[PDB]
């Protein structure tokens, strides 16, 4: 099912906003995707005369579960080796919003 | 699970960073995901990958891998991301991948990959990202690359490819992204991009390009272009004009020399645009359409005008450095709402108008130094309100305003030489750096956090010019004094017709220095008793004019002549123990020299500039003729004690023998002081510090010319008392 | 106008004070329920400075209220007294982002 | 927008606050939910909803509406939402609301509908929640009920409805909320809930119920049940059997008096029981399935055993309330984790063995006040760390343990007394409320702030007080004692107003013991008057002194009473003064005996005074005023011979005495009432002082009026006494 909460590819070409600093094109992922548990927010009844948070809501979004950080260094066109980083997903699945 | 391995995750087999040679046995067949990079696997056997039918992604970076046997690759139908980088695979694999109908993703960089089989890349319908970079390619090739029209990311770079043939990418019509940089590039042909209509963006940083590329003009989504660090040096009148998207150009690191009026005209998504170097431009470019402009840049052109229209036509400018050209006349900024940094450094501005600065809100950094402004009016400086820093530096400024200016927190105003005004205090409140055109300007700020770039020391005082209640009743007693002495003594030597000895006759010479410097100390401390306590307004009229000159000739006049002086009276009682002729002739001949001595410095440029006392020697900041009167004092004193040492080698004469011997062990005992602190770098003299300097030039300088006029008047009374009770009779 | 959209439902719920002696209520209730069309994703934010502050920039949807009331009931316990209880009734529904 | 009512948000209309009648024209003809509520209409004309045909929720509380026309609602084919409570019918709409096939909830409570006409819900295929509560129904509307299989909630509350005929819900098989409280329903037939098999909640408590219901019989999916606020007494054994996911039970405000042995068991989904009042029980319920528990209180009742295998199968049970039963031995609570509250106070329990409390980590209130425990072993504490409150009061106590108690919060051992030791004050540092059985315990007890709160009337360092009176009384008895020795020697040696001196000399010597009673008693115990004093007040000490006090301070105004009348009467019978001077003795000694016999005196003050506080208002009352009442008579006689030698230095002496005695006695007289002047409240230790100073003062200063400030008879034996020497 094209549908459901998957992970996907794509490329980004990283260059220092500052500096001459060379460029470098790099493989990235990312999650996108329909889970199958539907939101709700449903109000909360109380007594006390102070209220408190009005609805207890809930909903799931396709979210990472294990990244590997990465580190990738570049020229800037000087002596210090610029050293950029990232998470590397290598899995993605549905969780609570407010969990 | 496995001995070596993690086998731990979603099906996500793990087992990089180990020693393995082979691929191992025992795992899950499900095994959607294999991470054995950084191992020691040299070879890849026939059907190595039977154990694994359902595996998707695959890394084996890292490896010394060399050979792939053309069914190693087997069986391997769902699989999408490979990755090879950082072995030693001499050339691409062809019939190893050819079996990868599945393949989005492949990385060959890294390798040493030298040639590209024709039949490569044959029986991948569904590639994607493809790495080419790190290697020894030598061209393009253009036959295996058309086997892949899905294709949309492409980098050719840091390899050795000389030229782009025709028609090298003519059917790749999903591509987004190329990469060339890094490349010996020096020649495009017509058609050579070609049927690229979807690219974006295109980078061919670090190449030998010698013209400007005309083959741009196929590319309508491009929108990222950069050819910096190339050598391109002269751009067409007209060149992007099929890439109307374009946002971003980078061009820096060429020896541009000329720009084409229209040619950055009609151009709405640029938002940034620095030219640096163009030597042959004296044209303002034509701007009628790139009205998205952020930051401004053009220096180092001959651009002497700048249309009225500028701020106008376009809205959106932060930045301006509109430095190193020939601008003069400054047009009405009013419009430009945005704009907060004016650089305007090295330019040929000689007036600000009313208008000039009105209507700019933003402003924050300014920088006129070194434009020669002369004439500032009081206005265009009340539009501008929150501004910080304001240079204006190395100018002819002979009045400054200081209306508007309430909320600077640096001020550089260091190089005008006709400001000799005084800066008012109360108005820079907030002001925290300051740097001023003289010295005796500080006495305003650093009260009388800021650090002032003068920093005005003992040898500039802001208060005191004497210093404290001692030095002051001490200078005021030897004007007292010998301003007396001196004169009743040379009235009475200058009053008998009767012939008069040399030796009798060098001493009026004495005197006659003593009354010289008594003029000087006097003007010193008449010069101190006009100005108590307010050494601020009475600074620069004093250092930056006449007196000074005047002063230091009659202390020099003074110190040197005495000097000189004292040396023909040691001579003529070495001589006496006819030629009465031939003094008076010696006498007017030290006169003159004293003179030239003197006026010598009265014509070089930086002297009588280093301290208030205008001293011949003060701070040593002339270390020629004011290192020269040290010389003079100096072998002069040496040879005067020679004689000395000969009348001691072997009356009336006995007295003024004394009373010579007197004087020039006085001269030399209070002469001693003044050579000692000049050679002060030389032992550092434990760090004398400037007061005790000068109290002690001042102190010990003129010390001296008290002693003659009255020590031999009293002290000597053997031929001088002779001389008192004549004048006694003239009473 | 497909059933399974962001829309607002009806059920009675029931009202009665946990400590006191109290004659129970029957609440006519509001609640929000339905699948958004808008794909939630999550992707890595690339920095070149040395820290993680945020590793990961997300969008979600989620049906929210857009509109509540606050209305009152006063259940009317016995032997005096009358405690009171309040809520919002969800006047409308929308899909909104999850942190914004 | 449009039209001058609020009108604000997406397709929705509010004109609620302002309006008059006919609602808003001029509306956009696109508004799903329009709320008029609050408003003077009181008619619906024909076709008054013809501008708002895609209107879903429509609002018309709080009007005065009283006439729906038949066609008013006609169009409205997408209403889900009608409300109309708090307006006034005499007949539910009916006709109008034929035409609502998409209605879901409708409001009628807070009307006056009486009548429920035949034809009406005839129509509605999709209704689901129903309001008839607030009305004026005296039956069930069974037939018109029979029209809406898909309805889910039905209240019925606040009506009049008296009896449930057989099958009044046989054809509502979706309903799962029914609510029947507050009405005067009294009897219930037996097929009466058949077909109701998706019911969850079931309430009907306010109602005359005479007898447990049988008929619930039928609803397997019933939860939650409340039946409290009814006449039911009797539950019969076996009666939950079809209702086996039972989770909640209201039973309380019921004269229950029986229950069924194998009643409540096989319910495995309770989670609390509650059952007082039940009179005529005398063993423990069966619980063989029930194991789910939190909450047990069985009080009430005649139980007189505990099965132990109770707190092994309730595993989690956080409170348990067994008061007011029969119960003498502690079934062991090994077992009970979750167990927290124990109450089991108002028991028979007499003994309290080493095993009885273990397996109790989260103990933390106990109460074991009234029920006439005597022994208590050193063990069964141990084990309950984490103690607060320990409640054991109005027992037979003897011993109290102090060991594994250290986290104590608040104690109450009131009640007691058997218990005259001393608690270790270093075993209760985190003790902050104490309650102990005496005040010398108070006292020996005493942020505490204990019950006794001892004064100066129990004094916990020095008996005396300032070390002025404590030289003050040292010197009256080393006066008294060798002074009142001479003077009765002299008489006694040698076999009037004569007598009456020798009698009143003798009053005095008794007087002097008590104080000497007082000062020994105060110099054996300096500075430690906390382990004398539960001694000293529960005690024999205490009677014997308030007899040498009562005896001697009555005993000598009797006898100052009687010296009076002797010289009045000389100014024979010297037979019948002996006989007068001993009934005085006796009467003195049956004065001073009486108080020893009743209950609470001699036991307000460490010095046993007559009337310390006066806490005996009785003798001490009377006695005060006996004192000024014979005082009086003496003062009137003496004024009768101040009307008109040694008979003047007898009178002398007599009248220095008296007058001495009248004026010493006027302070002891002042502190005893106290209460009706307040005295500007009460000497803190000063009456004590001034109780303590003057009470025995006269002891010693009269004596001496005659000793040699009278020598009448006195000097007289001076000179006997130098005569002897």
């Amino acid at each position: 099912d094209p549908r459901r909460c998957m992970r996907h590819h794509y490329v980004d070409s990283i260059s220092h906003p500052l500096y001459k600093c060379s460029s470098k094109m790099v493989l990235l992922a990312r999650c996108e995707g329909h889970c199958s548990q539907a939101s709700r927010s449903e109000p909360l009844v109380s007594f006390s005369t102070v209220l408190k948070q009005p609805f207890r809501s809930s909903c799931h979004c396709c979210r990472p579960q294990t990244s590997k950080l990465k580190a990738l260094r570049l020229r800037c066109s000087g002596g210090m080796r610029l050293t950029a980083t990232y998470r590397y997903i290598l899995s993605c699945h549905c969780e609570e919003c407010n969990s | 699970c496995a001995a070596p391995c993690s086998c731990d995750g979603d099906r996500r087999v793990d087992c990089s960073g180990k020693g393995l040679t082979a691929v191992p046995e025992g795992l899950s067949a499900f095994t959607q995901a294999l991470d054995i990079s950084m191992n020691n696997i040299t070879q890849l056997p026939e059907d190595a990958f039977k154990n694994f039918p359902f595996l998707e992604e695959l890394q084996l970076a890292g490896n010394d891998l060399s050979f792939i046997h053309p069914k190693a690759l087997s069986g391997l139908k769902e699989l999408k991301v490979l990755t090879l980088q950082n072995n030693q695979l001499k050339t691409v694999p062809s019939e190893a991948i050819r079996g990868l109908s599945a393949l989005q993703s492949l990385r060959l960089d890294a390798n040493h990959i030298t040639s590209v089989p024709e039949d490569s890349f044959e029986g991948l319908v569904q590639l994607r990202h493809l790495w080419l970079d790190d290697n020894s390619l030598t061209e393009v090739p253009v036959h295996p690359l058309s086997n892949l029209p899905t294709l949309q990311a492409l980098t050719l770079a840091l390899n050795k490819i000389s030229s782009i043939p025709d028609f090298a990418f003519t059917n790749l019509s999903s591509l987004v992204v190329l990469h060339l940089h890094n490349n010996k590039i020096r020649s495009l042909s017509q058609h050579c991009f070609d049927g690229l209509d979807n690219l974006e963006t295109l980078d061919l940083n670090y190449n030998n390009l010698g013209e400007f590329p005309q083959a741009i003009k196929a590319l309508p989504s491009l929108k990222e272009l950069g050819f910096h660090s190339n050598s391109i040096s002269v751009i067409p009148d007209g060149a992007f004009d099929g890439n109307p998207l374009l946002r971003t150009i980078h061009l820096y690191d060429n020896p541009l020399s000329f720009v084409g009026n229209s040619a950055f005209h009609n151009l709405s998504d640029l938002h940034s645009l620095v030219i640096r170097g163009a030597s042959m431009v004296q044209q303002f470019p034509n701007l009628t359409g790139t009205v998205h402009l952020e930051s401004l840049t053009l220096t180092g052109t001959k651009i002497s005008s700048i249309p009225n229209n500028l701020c106008q036509e376009q809205k959106m400018l932060r930045t301006l450095d509109l430095s190193y050209n020939n601008i003069r006349d400054l047009p009405s900024f009013n419009g430009c709402h945005a704009l907060e940094e004016i650089s305007l450094q090295r330019n040929q501005i000689y007036q600000i108008k009313e208008g000039t600065f009105q209507g700019l809100i933003s402003l924050r950094i300014l920088d006129l130094s070194r434009n020669l402004i002369h004439e500032i009016h009081s206005r265009a400086f009340a539009t501008l309100g929150p501004i910080t820093n304001l240079d204006v530096s190395f100018n002819e400024l002979t009045s400054f305003p200081t209306e508007g200016l309430n909320g600077l927190n640096q001020l550089k105003l260091v190089g005008n030489f006709k400001l000799k005004e005084a800066l008012a205090a109360k108005d820079f409140v907030n002001l925290r750096s300051l740097s001023v055109p003289y010295a005796y300007q500080c006495c305003a700020f650093w009260g009388c956090i800021i650090h002032c770039t003068p920093s005005t020391g003992a040898f500039k005082p802001c208060e005191y010019l004497l210093g404290s209640w001692m030095i002051r009743l001490t200078v005021w007693f030897i004007f007292l004094v010998a301003l007396f002495f001196n004169l009743l003594v040379i009235l009475t030597t200058f009053a008998s017709c009767t012939s008069l000895p040399s030796s009798k006759l060098f001493i009026g010479l004495i005197s006659v220095s003593n009354l010289f410097m008594g003029i000087y100390t006097g003007i010193l401390t008449f010069l101190d008793a006009v100005s108590w306590g307010r050494f601020a307004e009475f600074g620069i009229w004093w250092e930056t004019g006449s007196g000074c000159k005047v002063a230091g000739f009659l202390a020099v006049f003074s110190s040197e002549s005495a000097i000189f002086l004292l040396m023909l009276a040691t001579v003529e009682r070495s001589l006496s123990a006819n030629h009465l002729k031939q003094f008076r002739v010696a006498a007017l001949l030290a006169f003159l020299g004293a003179t030239v001595a003197g006026c010598f410095p009265l014509f070089h440029r930086g002297e009588y500039s280093a301290s208030p006392l205008c001293l011949p020697f003060p701070t040593g900041e002339s270390l020629g003729f004011t290192v020269t009167l040290v010389l003079l004092n100096s072998l002069a004193f040496l040879l005067m004690a020679v004689i000395y040492t000969k009348l001691y080698c072997n009356n009336s004469q006995s007295s003024m023998i004394k009373h010579v011997a007197w004087l020039i062990f006085t001269n030399c005992i209070f002469f001693c002081p003044v050579a000692f602190f000049s050679f002060a770098p030389l032992i550092t003299a434990i760090s004398i510090s400037p007061e005790i300097m000068k109290s002690v030039t001042l102190i010990f300088f003129p010390l001296p010319a008290c002693l003659n006029p009255v020590l031999y008047v009293f002290f000597n009374p053997k031929f001088k008392e002779d001389w008192k009770l004549l004048k006694r009779r003239v009473t």
